[PDB]
């Protein structure tokens, strides 16, 4: 039942992740990220829906907020400037393997 | 006479607009001023952000959240299902 | 008598036809398609694709 | 549930395009122009509600803006001076393979 993808591993039991067979010790929100991310690996993410499940409906802060979350998962395991978790402008971020 | 009027569309679209107000006045009063005024409905123009916020002294990104909050609460199906039906 | 109504002694086969065109148009053309919008679809059970 | 059509292809998830397999990025806007192209592939495209459906109904710019998105879409990927995005004079555009 671990997700899987590409070369991230996830277990849902204890929350431990995986990058190339290295674990990483990864926070809790961006924990949730992530496990959504991969939830639906294949679709690109903007924030609006990310704000609407992840996140609670009483969050009244500013937006850069996630854009440092998906900060710190860059430095995380995607370190490099082209990374798995790419971008799209107005339309959030979406993690694929690069063509 | 394709000009004319259906008389039958347009009691339906009146109380469509009936439905309308009654689904807006049901939300907050600042969420349903700022989609009424978004998309033009009391007035001939729908206006931007920045109107809005200059008739509400907030910043763009405070109405883009809000209009985030109003369709979020619209999509509930208690409002869904009570609207759908008109069509 | 109902005799009529149940032997099919006064009873006739009537039959219409229903011409009906697509044509081209300034605005494109007009397709014979089962893309019909806002449709249910217990009314679509008996048309082909 | 990828429309294609002739050497174009479209992925409705992340947004991209192939032309004659080749992956080509473009702008978002430009995007939704190419997207209301193909979702009425063989209808021809007007600028009134071109402007009325893709794009917002408070838009107060003038004409050449759609004008000037055409051009993109020709010089991306129909570079060719005769093209598949045929502009019909006081009528607009269409999206059609030339006979």
């Amino acid at each position: 039942v671990r997700l899987t993808f590409a070369d991230i591993e996830l277990d849902e039991e204890t929350h431990e992740v995986w990058k190339a067979g290295q674990p990483v010790s990864l926070s809790p929100t961006e924990f949730t990220l992530l496990r959504y991310f991969v939830i639906n690996a294949g679709t690109v993410l903007s924030k609006p829906k990310i704000l609407d499940h992840v996140w609670r409906y009483d969050f009244g802060g500013d937006v850069n907020v996630v854009e440092s979350y998906v900060s710190y998962l860059r430095r995380k395991i995607d370190t490099g400037e082209k990374r798995l978790l790419h971008t799209l402008r107005g339309v959030g971020y979406v993690l694929r393997e690069p063509r | 006479d394709s000009e004319a009027v259906v008389a039958v569309d347009a009691v339906s679209f009146t109380l469509l607009q009936d439905q309308l107000q009654s689904v807006l006045d049901t939300l907050s009063e600042r969420e349903a001023g700022v989609v009424r005024l978004r998309f033009g409905l009391t007035d001939g123009q729908p206006r931007t952000l920045d109107e809005i916020g200059q008739v509400y002294g907030v910043t763009r990104e405070r109405i883009r959240q809000i209009e985030s909050k109003t369709m979020s609460k619209l999509r509930h199906p208690s409002r869904s299902q009570v609207l759908r039906d008109y069509l | 008598s109902n005799r009529l109504v149940e032997e099919d002694v006064l009873t006739s086969i009537h039959i219409e036809e229903h011409e009906i065109d697509a044509r081209d148009t300034k605005l494109g053309a007009e397709e014979i398609t089962r893309d019909i919008p806002n449709i249910s679809d217990e009314v679509l059970a008996d048309l082909d694709e």
